[PDB]
């Protein structure tokens, strides 16, 4: 019951909700990596996980920076 | 002046040597126009014989006309690609 | 050095015509001597160059041997080998002669931009001329599609009311089809590793792979020469295209397809041609019969001649696919004969009548012999030449092509004789109507044929009669070259 | 190689000439632009014919290793 | 291909700068003053403002020199490196390298030098900096450590070539040179 | 050279005042930085010594003669691109002041160039997922450089969201490969090419397919390109494809080791659909940037046919195609950025709103270009004719070489479709050429002082004042003749393509 | 059946052509030859309009 | 000659799971940051290492 694209119902109906879903999806790839690194007793995989957390952090900032500028644009009249 | 025909049968050459393959194509052509010319001379006799004989042209030109009809089907330009690209022995 | 002289001279000539005219754009108003008298000093340069190109081929003609087998004047320019044989000599010669007549036909019936028009005509003439003197399938294609760029722009800029409709038709019909020829050219380059003529003439391919190559190439040929049922682009183009475009289009461009059969099909796909020859005859003969019945029920003046050219290009294809020297020689002579009579008709129909009365509806005109006697004289003569009169060059082409078909297939090839009757119906019905009954009430009496218009007709009529009366000027050159295409084994 | 370099030098001149038509100015405007363009495209010409001459020495040596490999298949 | 003798597959930063031919400094000289010149030439080709020539601000002529300086060094750095790898003529350099390496061996000192890095870190610093010059255009990285993964056989410094017998060098066997792999693991095979 | 001077420009950028003259001169320093990088790169990198492939930085990056060429291609296109902002394109301040307001425009470009060049060189999944982000982020920042605009910002937000999804798809595939094998380096993975799940490399490509805008993901690329300013769309519609099509080719080179038949069918399904959508898509459109966006999709479709076939003829076809389509794309967007000075001015109907970000937005704004500037129109016609495929322009050999590699590997269906989509596409390239010239003679006698160029004052009325800047006109002239006159050097240039090697050797 | 797969199995034309080796068995789809047995032409083209007879 | 040159270059040698190019020029694990000899599973001895697979540069 994922082949019916059920997850789209679970997403909210705002742009900020789309941002959340992406970060949840990227977090799924880190938990899988930590699962793989620990079982193999490999510290190379845990380095990958650290990079995924750091890189996905930057992407969050750039997304909200664009959204904040975009939201400011509508209320950018500044007449007074 | 009057350059001759370099008689070269395809079965003697290897087609890779392009200069040879050109000779075997040209030679097969130049021996086919000679047969057409010999047809014209043979038919040039049939016309003169027919007129001079008059009513006798069924007997005084019998062999000439017979030979002309026998040689007519195959005394025409046939080209080299027919025999170049085919091997009759198989 | 033919090609090296030919390309360089025109490239030099194009730059000369570019420099003189476009130097005066600047910021200043066009008060210039060159554009005085409708750019007369820039048209004359263009007319001189098209005459000079004729002198280039003649320089290499006197060295040409009519007895040596193979390609002559073999030269490597731009990493491409260029050669001339018996067939390529006459088609290049014919192409260059139509150069000056195309320019001279539109000498004083354009609204402007004569410099652009002149350069476009020369580029079409040179690229067509270069197309017969290449030596590989790839180079054949390059000069077979480069003409689209000037031809698409020439029709759109200098066209009739429906030029937009026709500009698409010439561009897309000749590209959506010739692309199907690019596939077959590419297949040769993959399995043989070269597209050179002599290299691929000696290689036999499997029975299936010849059919796949034949279809890909016949598709690009059956469109370039209008053959049913993909003939529905030429009549539109001929109606809308300018007089210079119509002269070159039905004079040389449509003959490229006949020459395309010689280079791309007969030698290297020889076996499959014999398999396709009965199919070609059914397609061609129905093209002849239909395109002559369709012409009966037409109305437009220039469209009527457009369908006439299709019928006389079906006779060429019937003759060329015959497997004998009689069919092949007559098919080539007819292309040469049709290279002068067909352009001449467009001068009468779309270059004299249209340039004065500015209409193309056959209902208006009748009885033009009353006040235009000289126009009628060339109308009747070029009508009887176009129908296959014995003293014309069309008859020699039409007799040998019909006789060549009968030798290959005596039963279905007999239907090729329909061209003798059908060409008389639609053609004379035009000539009978244009020169019959009282002078039309819709047309005012105007100037008769001028000196310029007389000149073109006299220099498009004489080559037609000369070939008709004594075609040995043409047959002797072709006899060696045409004998190579024949494929037959007699035991 | 002077035969080849002159070809590029002419090609560089034509670019400058074609540029004037873009800018809508008479072709006799600031003639030095033709010399500068000719020198520039000769410099690219010199560095091009070297690149082609350098290729030929590379390609033939790679060809030799290819013909040996073909003879193994042709055996 | 125009190969030569492979002096050092991973030349050290201090040795690359040392082996700068006089032409190499000239290249660095051009690049340091070429960048201010190119800014001037650009104004000649088309001015930034107006339709007339105007020399760029003196402040820009200062930063452009800095870009040219750090830009022209790498052209010198890359030119010298190709002589070590064997991609460029190195007859002059081979003479210099063999003299120093022979001098190092003669004095019972390592050719590479003493290091502050344990045997793993030497190996690690080899992989990071080796062939880094192939990306020196994109971003800098240099071999600043005294490691030993230089991809050579030290016995090629033992045999005497032409024109070297005059130096009168005596070379001990490799098992007695300080700071080498063969002369370090004498007590424990795990530790140097 | 990039890293050392990019930091210098970042510090120097904010130290000096914000003035369009200082910003423009700083942009020129960006041009000088890129030029030095090319000289330094060409000096140390050769095709002869990189044929084997040389590992760098602990085997994180691997460079060979194939990735090396694209790096040289990326740098050269950027040099021509920076000429659009380092020099005047039109001359009039109103339309050219948009390129000089943002100081960090050149800085962001240099951030992207570092990302662009290193992406083909990735040899480990850890550095793949990083380098794709360094390039991907630089695109989102670039699309939002003009934050006053409403369309440019909404483009970047739409671009950020889809690009993040593509990054997650790419990230997930690399984690899946890591979970099966436990290894990271691609060369280590090659040992286990027969035992990992091969479709996980396809899931990796599906991420890269999104970023270059391949159907069915084409929807966002057309929208984004049609909205961003013309100065921005010229860079984001070409550069990401240069540095990703090369990476796709390297991955496809690895995948063809096993020669999975199921994987070819899935990719061929995408190739087949893209030619359909890229051809029928542009038939009914009014915007010029939307048309070129559909043209980009179709020419990406043609290149991917060569990549999928992936034989020794693919390298010759792909190397030649990527170079010629890049110059042509630069040539067209250079012309469209210059012919904005012939627009008419009102003195209404349809209330058509034209903004200073995209002065040329509809195709019918090219009318009478044959009249206004005939030499420019011929350059535009030649560029358009190349994309059509009129021989012997550079475009013709691009399709001729793709068909050779496509047919050599048995892609008979896709080859026939590629030709049909080449014929269908010709309709909406001829529309551009119809607009320019087809009404020349009906408008030869026109009274019109209402052009944008006519606003500039007359300086002397005696001296000859050229209508266009020197540098931008020369680039158009240099690229126009390369496309038209490639027939001379084609045999030699193709020989240069023979020498490019990707583990062919013998 | 593609040319590449056929070429790698010896069904292509990599080693050039020769005309003394006349193959009785029908050639492959992609294979090319200089010369062919007459009986194959008779099977394909059929006797008639110039093959063997006139 | 032009046909023979293109025949050689355009040929694509078959690669399968048995023969393909791996650009690994050494063996990992000679030195580890800490605890170099772990479970004593690292059997490969670098003192007696067999010669590696050198790449074949075709231009040399
Ligand atoms: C996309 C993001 C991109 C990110 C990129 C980020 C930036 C990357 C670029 C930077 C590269 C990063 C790599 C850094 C990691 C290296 C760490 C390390 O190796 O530690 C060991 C290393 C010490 O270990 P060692 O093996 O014993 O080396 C001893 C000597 O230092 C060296 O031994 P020596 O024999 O070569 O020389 C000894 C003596 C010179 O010996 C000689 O032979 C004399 C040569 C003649 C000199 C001619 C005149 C020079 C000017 C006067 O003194 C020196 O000159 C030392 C060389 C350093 C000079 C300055 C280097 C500046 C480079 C820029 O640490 C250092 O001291 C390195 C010093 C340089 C600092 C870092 C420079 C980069 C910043
Ligand atoms: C309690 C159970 C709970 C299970 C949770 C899921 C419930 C089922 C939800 C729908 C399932 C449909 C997909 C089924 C799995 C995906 C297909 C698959 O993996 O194969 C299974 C099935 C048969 O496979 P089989 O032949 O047995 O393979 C054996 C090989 N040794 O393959 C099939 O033949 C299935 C038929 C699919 C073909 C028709 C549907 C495809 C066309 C519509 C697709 C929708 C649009 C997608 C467009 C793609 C976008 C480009
Ligand atoms: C001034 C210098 C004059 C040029 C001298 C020169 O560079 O010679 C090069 C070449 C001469 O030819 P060459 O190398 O000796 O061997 C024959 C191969 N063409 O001469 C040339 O390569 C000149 C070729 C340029 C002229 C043709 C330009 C393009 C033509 C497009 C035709 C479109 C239809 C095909
Ligand atoms: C505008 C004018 C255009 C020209 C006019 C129309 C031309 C086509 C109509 C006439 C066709 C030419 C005549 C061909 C039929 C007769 C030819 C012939 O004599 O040979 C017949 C042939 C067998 O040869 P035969 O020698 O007769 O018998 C020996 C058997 N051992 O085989 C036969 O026995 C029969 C041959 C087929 C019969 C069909 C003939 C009618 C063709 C109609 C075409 C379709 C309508
Ligand atoms: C700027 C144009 C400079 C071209 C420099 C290209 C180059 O030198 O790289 C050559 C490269 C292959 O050469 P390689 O083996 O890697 O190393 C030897 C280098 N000769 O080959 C390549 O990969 C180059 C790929 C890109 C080819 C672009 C061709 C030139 C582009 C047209 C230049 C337009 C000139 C406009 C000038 C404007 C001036 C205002
Ligand atoms: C002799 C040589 C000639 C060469 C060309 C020969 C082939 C030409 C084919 C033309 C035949 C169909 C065209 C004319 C039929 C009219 C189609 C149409 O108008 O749509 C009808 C239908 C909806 O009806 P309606 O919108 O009301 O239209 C009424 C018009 N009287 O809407 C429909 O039914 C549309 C059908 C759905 C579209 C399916 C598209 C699938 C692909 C079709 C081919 C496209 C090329 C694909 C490959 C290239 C791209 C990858
Ligand atoms: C045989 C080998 C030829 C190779 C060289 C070709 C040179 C082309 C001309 C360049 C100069 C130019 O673009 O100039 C433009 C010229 C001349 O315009 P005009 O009417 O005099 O301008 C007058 C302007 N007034 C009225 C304001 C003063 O017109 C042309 O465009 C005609 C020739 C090219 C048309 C088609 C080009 C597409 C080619 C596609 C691949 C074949
Ligand atoms: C108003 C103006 C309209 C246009 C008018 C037409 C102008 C004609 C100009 C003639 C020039 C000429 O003659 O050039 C000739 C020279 C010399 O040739 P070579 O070096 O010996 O090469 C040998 C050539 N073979 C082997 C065919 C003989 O080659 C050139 O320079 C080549 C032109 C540049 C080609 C473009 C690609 C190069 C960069 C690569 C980018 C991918
Ligand atoms: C000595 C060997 C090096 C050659 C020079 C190379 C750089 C050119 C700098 C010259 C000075 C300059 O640009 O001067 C400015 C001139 C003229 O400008 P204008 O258009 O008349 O503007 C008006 C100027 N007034 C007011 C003085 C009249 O512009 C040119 O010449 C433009 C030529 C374009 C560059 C050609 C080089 C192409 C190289 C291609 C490599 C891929």
């Amino acid at each position: 019951m994922d082949l019916i694209l059920l997850m789209l119902v679970a997403v909210g109906l705002n742009i900020i909700d789309i941002y959340i879903m992406i970060e949840i999806l990227i977090m799924g790839c880190t938990v899988n990596t930590i699962y793989s690194a620990s079982l193999d007793n490999d510290m190379i995989g845990l380095i990958y996980s650290l990079i995924q957390i750091i890189i996905a952090g930057v992407e969050s900032a750039i997304g909200l920076s664009i959204l904040v500028n975009y939201n400011r644009i509508r209320n950018s009249e500044e007449i007074e | 002046d009057h350059v001759r025909s370099p008689n070269v049968s395809f079965d003697d050459i290897d087609y890779n040597n392009s200069q040879d393959l050109h000779n075997a194509q040209e030679s097969l052509l130049r021996e086919q126009w000679i047969r057409v010319s010999a047809l014209k001379v043979c038919r040039k006799a049939l016309e003169s014989c027919y007129k001079t004989s008059g009513p006798n042209h069924y007997e005084d030109c019998r062999e000439i006309a017979e030979k002309y009809l026998n040689m007519l089907p195959d005394h025409r330009i046939q080209g080299f690609l027919g025999y170049q690209k085919n091997d009759p022995s198989k | 050095m033919l090609v090296q002289n030919l390309i360089i001279f025109n490239i030099i000539g194009i730059v000369l015509l570019v420099l003189l005219n476009n130097n005066n754009n600047g910021i200043l108003n066009k008060k210039s001597l060159l554009t005085i008298k409708n750019e007369l000093k820039l048209k004359q340069i263009g007319l001189i160059i098209s005459i000079i190109n004729i002198l280039i081929i003649i320089e290499n003609w006197i060295g040409f041997n009519s007895n040596y087998y193979g390609f002559q004047n073999i030269e490597r320019f731009l990493n491409i080998y260029w050669g001339i044989d018996g067939i390529s000599l006459l088609l290049v010669l014919l192409t260059l002669i139509l150069g000056p007549i195309a320019i001279l036909s539109n000498w004083k019936n354009l609204k402007g931009y004569y410099t652009y028009y002149v350069i476009s005509i020369n580029m079409l003439v040179i690229l067509m001329a270069l197309n017969f003197i290449c030596l590989d399938l790839v180079s054949f294609y390059i000069l077979f599609e480069s003409t689209l760029a000037p031809l698409f722009l020439l029709i759109g800029i200098y066209g009739a009311n429906n030029k937009n409709k026709a500009a698409y038709y010439v561009l897309i019909y000749t590209l959506a089809s010739s692309l199907f020829m690019l596939l077959s050219i590419v297949i040769y380059y993959i399995i043989i590793n070269s597209t050179d003529y002599i290299y691929i003439n000696n290689i036999i391919l499997s029975i299936n792979l010849q059919s796949l190559l034949f279809i890909g190439i016949i598709i690009g040929i059956a469109v370039k020469t209008p053959l049913m049922p993909v003939h529905t682009w030429l009549p539109t183009v001929h109606s809308e295209s300018p007089l210079g475009g119509s002269i070159l289009l039905a004079g040389v461009i449509l003959k490229l397809a006949i020459y395309g059969v010689i280079r791309l099909l007969l030698p290297n796909l020889s076996e499959i041609s014999m398999m396709f020859t009965p199919i070609i005859y059914i397609i061609s003969i129905l093209t002849l019969i239909y395109s002559s019945l369709i012409t009966l029920k037409q109305t437009d003046l220039k469209v009527i001649i457009a369908y006439s050219s299709i019928s006389h290009l079906a006779v060429c294809m019937i003759g060329i696919f015959a497997n004998n020297l009689i069919g092949i020689n007559g098919s080539l002579i007819l292309c040469l004969a049709h290279g002068f009579v067909s352009p001449a008709l467009f001068i009468l129909v779309g270059g004299i009548l249209y340039d004065r009365y500015h209409n193309r509806l056959i209902n208006y005109y009748q009885g033009l012999s009353t006040f235009m006697p000289i126009f009628s004289i060339y109308l009747v003569v070029f009508s009887f030449c176009n129908t296959g009169t014995p003293l014309s060059g069309n008859f020699v082409g039409e007799f040998l092509s019909i006789t060549g078909a009968v030798i290959r297939h005596p039963i279905i090839g007999s239907l090729t004789a329909a061209s003798v009757l059908l060409s008389a119906c639609y053609q004379m019905k035009l000539t009978n109507r244009l020169t019959g009954s009282v002078f039309s009430q819709y047309l005012h009496i105007t100037n008769d044929v001028t000196n310029r218009e007389i000149f073109l007709l006299n220099w498009l009529l004489i080559p037609t009669i000369i070939i008709g009366i004594y075609p040995s000027f043409v047959t002797n050159i072709l006899n060696l070259a045409s004998s190579t295409l024949i494929y037959s084994v007699l035991i | 190689m002077i035969a080849s370099l002159a070809g590029w030098g002419l090609f560089g001149v034509t670019v400058r000439a074609y540029q004037q038509g873009i800018r809508k100015v008479p072709f006799s405007y600031y003639p030095l632009g033709y010399v500068y363009s000719a020198l520039g495209w000769v410099a690219f010409g010199y560095g091009f014919n070297l690149w082609t001459e350098r290729n030929d020495k590379l390609l033939e040596k790679r060809v030799e290793k290819l013909k040996e490999s073909r003879n193994l298949r042709l055996s | 291909m125009e190969t030569y003798e492979l002096i050092d597959s991973d030349p050290k930063f201090s040795r690359v700068v040392r082996y700068f031919r006089p032409s190499d400094y000239l290249t660095w000289a051009l690049g340091t003053i070429g960048a201010p010149g190119l800014m001037v030439l650009f104004e000649k080709i088309e001015p930034a403002k107006g339709n007339t020539f105007k020399m760029p601000p003196p402040s820009i002529m200062r930063i452009a020199t800095t870009i040219g300086f750090f830009g022209g060094f790498y052209y010198a750095y890359t030119s010298s490196t190709k002589r070590f790898w064997g991609y460029s003529e190195n007859a002059k350099e081979v003479a210099k390298d063999r003299y120093e390496v022979k001098k190092a061996l003669s004095e019972k000192k390592s050719p590479y030098g003493s290091s502050l890095l344990n045997p793993y870190q030497q190996d690690m610093s080899a992989r990071n900096s080796t062939n880094s010059q192939l990306l020196l255009a994109i971003f800098p990285w240099f071999n600043v450590a005294n490691h030993q993964s230089h991809g050579i056989d030290l016995r090629k410094y033992y045999e005497v070539r032409d024109g070297e017998e005059n130096w009168n060098f005596t070379l001990p066997p490799l098992d007695q040179v300080k700071d080498l792999d063969v002369a370090q693991y004498k007590e424990y095979s795990n530790y140097p | 050279m990039l890293f050392t001077s990019l930091l210098l420009i970042i510090v120097y950028g904010s130290l000096v005042n914000k003035s369009h003259l200082l910003t423009k001169l700083i942009n020129r320093l960006g041009l000088i930085i890129i030029i030095y990088t090319l000289l330094i790169h060409l000096n140390i990198n050769t095709l002869e010594n990189l044929s084997i492939g040389i590992n760098m930085f602990n085997n994180l990056l691997l460079i060979n003669s194939f990735n090396n060429t694209i790096i040289e291609l990326i740098l050269i296109i950027c040099i021509l691109y920076v000429l659009l902002i380092s020099f005047n394109i039109t001359g009039l301040s109103i339309i050219d002041n948009l390129n000089y307001s943002k100081r960090t425009f050149i800085v962001i470009v240099l951030f992207n160039i570092i990302g662009l060049t290193l992406l083909p060189l990735v040899n480990d999944i850890m550095i793949l997922f990083i380098i794709i982000e360094l390039q991907s982020y630089s695109l989102y920042l670039l699309t939002a450089i003009f934050n006053e605009s409403h369309n440019s910002t909404k483009s970047a937000l739409y671009y950020f969201i889809v690009g993040s999804i593509a990054s997650f798809i790419i990230l997930d595939a690399t984690v899946s490969i890591y979970d099966d094998l436990g290894l990271t380096n691609i060369q280590y993975i090659l040992m286990y090419i027969d035992k990992l799940e091969i479709f996980d490399l396809l899931c990796l490509l599906f991420g890269l397919f999104i970023k270059i805008g391949l159907a069915p993901f084409y929807s966002y690329s057309i929208t984004i390109y049609s909205l961003s300013p013309t100065i921005i769309t010229n860079y984001i519609s070409l550069m990401p494809k240069l540095s990703i099509l090369t990476l796709i080719y390297i991955i496809m080179h690895y995948i063809n080791i096993v020669n999975n038949t199921d994987l070819n069918y899935v990719i061929s399904f995408l190739i087949l659909i893209s030619m359909f959508i890229g051809s029928f898509g542009g038939l009914n459109v009014i915007r010029i940037k939307t048309l070129l966006a559909y043209s980009s999709l179709l020419n990406v479709s043609y290149m991917l046919l060569a990549i999928l076939s992936n034989s020794n003829e693919s390298i010759i076809a792909y190397i030649y195609y990527i170079i010629q389509y890049s110059l042509t794309h630069i040539n067209i967007f250079s012309i469209i950025l210059v012919i904005s000075i012939y627009l008419p001015i009102m003195n209404n109907m349809l209330n058509v709103m034209i903004t200073k970000y995209s002065p040329i937005e509809y195709i019918n704004q090219l009318k009478n270009l044959f009249i206004n500037n005939i030499f420019i129109a011929i350059a535009l016609c030649i560029s358009i004719f190349s994309l059509i495929g009129i021989p012997p322009l550079t475009g013709f050999y691009g399709k001729y070489l793709v068909l050779i590699s496509g047919l050599n590997n048995g892609y008979v269906l896709l080859s026939i479709v590629l030709i049909i989509a080449s014929s269908i596409s010709t309709v909406y390239y001829a529309t551009i050429l119809k607009v320019l010239s087809f009404d020349t003679l009906s408008f030869k006698d026109i009274i019109s002082n209402n052009l944008i160029i006519n606003t500039s004052p007359e300086n002397n009325n005696n001296e000859i004042k050229p209508e266009i800047s020197n540098v931008i006109s020369y680039v158009i002239s240099s690229l126009t003749l390369i496309i038209l006159l490639i027939i001379i050097q084609y045999e030699n240039i193709v020989k240069g393509a023979y020498l490019v090697l990707l583990y062919n050797w013998v | 059946n593609s040319y590449r797969a056929a070429l790698e199995a010896g069904n292509g034309n990599e080693g050039g052509f020769d005309n003394k080796v006349i193959k009785t068995e029908r050639q492959g789809f992609w294979e090319g030859v200089y010369r062919r047995p007459l009986s194959q032409t008779v099977e394909d083209l059929g006797e008639g309009r110039g093959i063997i007879t006139q | 000659s032009t046909a023979d040159l293109y025949g050689l270059i355009s040929f694509t040698p078959k690669r399968d799971i048995h023969h393909y190019v791996i650009r690994v020029d050494e063996v990992p694990g000679k030195h580890f940051p800490t605890n170099t000899t772990g479970n004593f599973g690292n059997t490969v001895d670098f003192e007696n290492l067999e010669p590696r697979r050198k790449p074949i540069n075709p231009y040399l």
